């Protein structure tokens, strides 16, 4: 069935080892990576550094950190990607020390340029969603006509937010 | 294309055999019940293009598709305006061998094609 | 059963190689592991990490 694994963000390294430093900020990923789920991760992590730089230039600390993301596992390969657009969101809280918005769920995956596609499972990631609680959510629009061919018992409390760029979702779980 | 009709016409024929329509005239209106709300919204990811990223023509195994390169700056462009380190290529998307020279030698014609017609722009 | 195992850690090479160095701590782990234990130790060495970095900022050990 569906599930709510929560995508966690560490400095496994101090963020000034030099000040001047030009060094990269590498990044680390575990649980039980594949390839795809590899390129993926790499992928979300580009376009948030980008994202970063657009949004608050002065904030070096996604391009010059070493950190450790874990997604955990579960999730069949073909819905590894769903977890990129998760992903992104982590690391800019980790960027900026805001928590992300309570009782909020993401499903999405990125392209690199911030633009996010359909995914499946649709319908048991939102029973995983009642049942853990949560009571807003985020898909992409592609997949809304699955998310609205659901019964309505189903869909009780359910502040969706359909979006098909990554910017929009900053400005839901980052409202402030 | 042959799944959907046949879906179609399952439907069809349990709504002739105890459903009250005798005769069935499938039209748009009448599809959403027939097969459900379409799935394909969209002809493509988008109709904009942004800024570094490009359409292109694949012949995968399955026929045809269209592909979007896409480009992103991955580390800020200017990490000390004397510093003359080259701009390093990260690339993805299962890039085999012969890929990999190609990506090599098309970042290499790039880089001379705006030497030649933009030898200000040392952004790449 | 149950048992009371002890986990056992060791410096494996000097601290300092070069006081400017900037190096990684990188880690080192036996005990016949599997890849979901290996994983678990690299999350537990980078929280043990971190939680250094904000507990004692000045100790470099790890």
């Amino acid at each position: 069935g569906g599930s709510t694994l929560f995508v966690e963000t560490s400095l496994r390294r101090p963020q000034d080892k030099d000040a001047k430093g030009d060094k990269d900020g590498s990044l680390e990923v575990t649980g039980q990576l594949g390839e795809v789920m590899k390129e993926s991760a790499r992928i979300a992590y580009t376009f948030a550094r980008a994202f970063l730089m657009q949004h608050a230039p002065a904030n070096d600390y996604l391009v010059t950190s070493h950190i450790h993301l874990h997604v955990p596992e579960g999730a069949t390969p073909k819905d590894g990607p769903s977890a990129g657009c998760t992903i992104v969101t982590a690391l800019l809280s980790l960027a900026m020390g805001r928590p992300v918005r309570q009782n909020l769920a993401m499903t999405g995956e990125v392209s690199l340029t911030g633009k996010i596609l359909p995914v499946g499972g649709i319908k048991e990631k939102t029973i995983a969603a009642k049942r853990a609680g949560v009571t807003c959510i985020v898909l992409p629009a592609e997949n809304k006509k699955d998310f609205y061919d659901l019964a309505a018992f189903i869909t009780e409390g359910l502040e969706v937010h359909f979006v098909e760029h990554y910017r929009e979702i900053f400005d839901i779980a980052f409202p402030d | 294309l042959q799944k959907q009709v046949e879906k179609v016409l399952r439907k069809s024929a349990y709504k002739i055999v105890s459903g009250e329509a005798e005769s069935v005239e499938v039209t748009p209106e009448n599809l959403q019940d027939f097969v459900g709300k379409p799935v394909f919204t969209v002809e493509r990811m988008y109709d904009v293009t942004p800024p570094g990223v490009v359409m292109g023509l694949a012949w995968t195994a399955m026929g045809g598709s269209t592909l979007f390169v896409e480009t992103s700056l991955r580390r800020p462009q200017d990490k000390d305006a004397k510093g003359d380190k080259d701009g390093s290529l990260e690339v993805t998307g299962q890039l085999g061998e012969v890929m990999k020279e190609s990506a090599r030698i098309a970042y290499t014609f790039a880089r001379a094609f705006l030497m030649q017609h933009a030898p200000a722009n040392d952004y790449l």
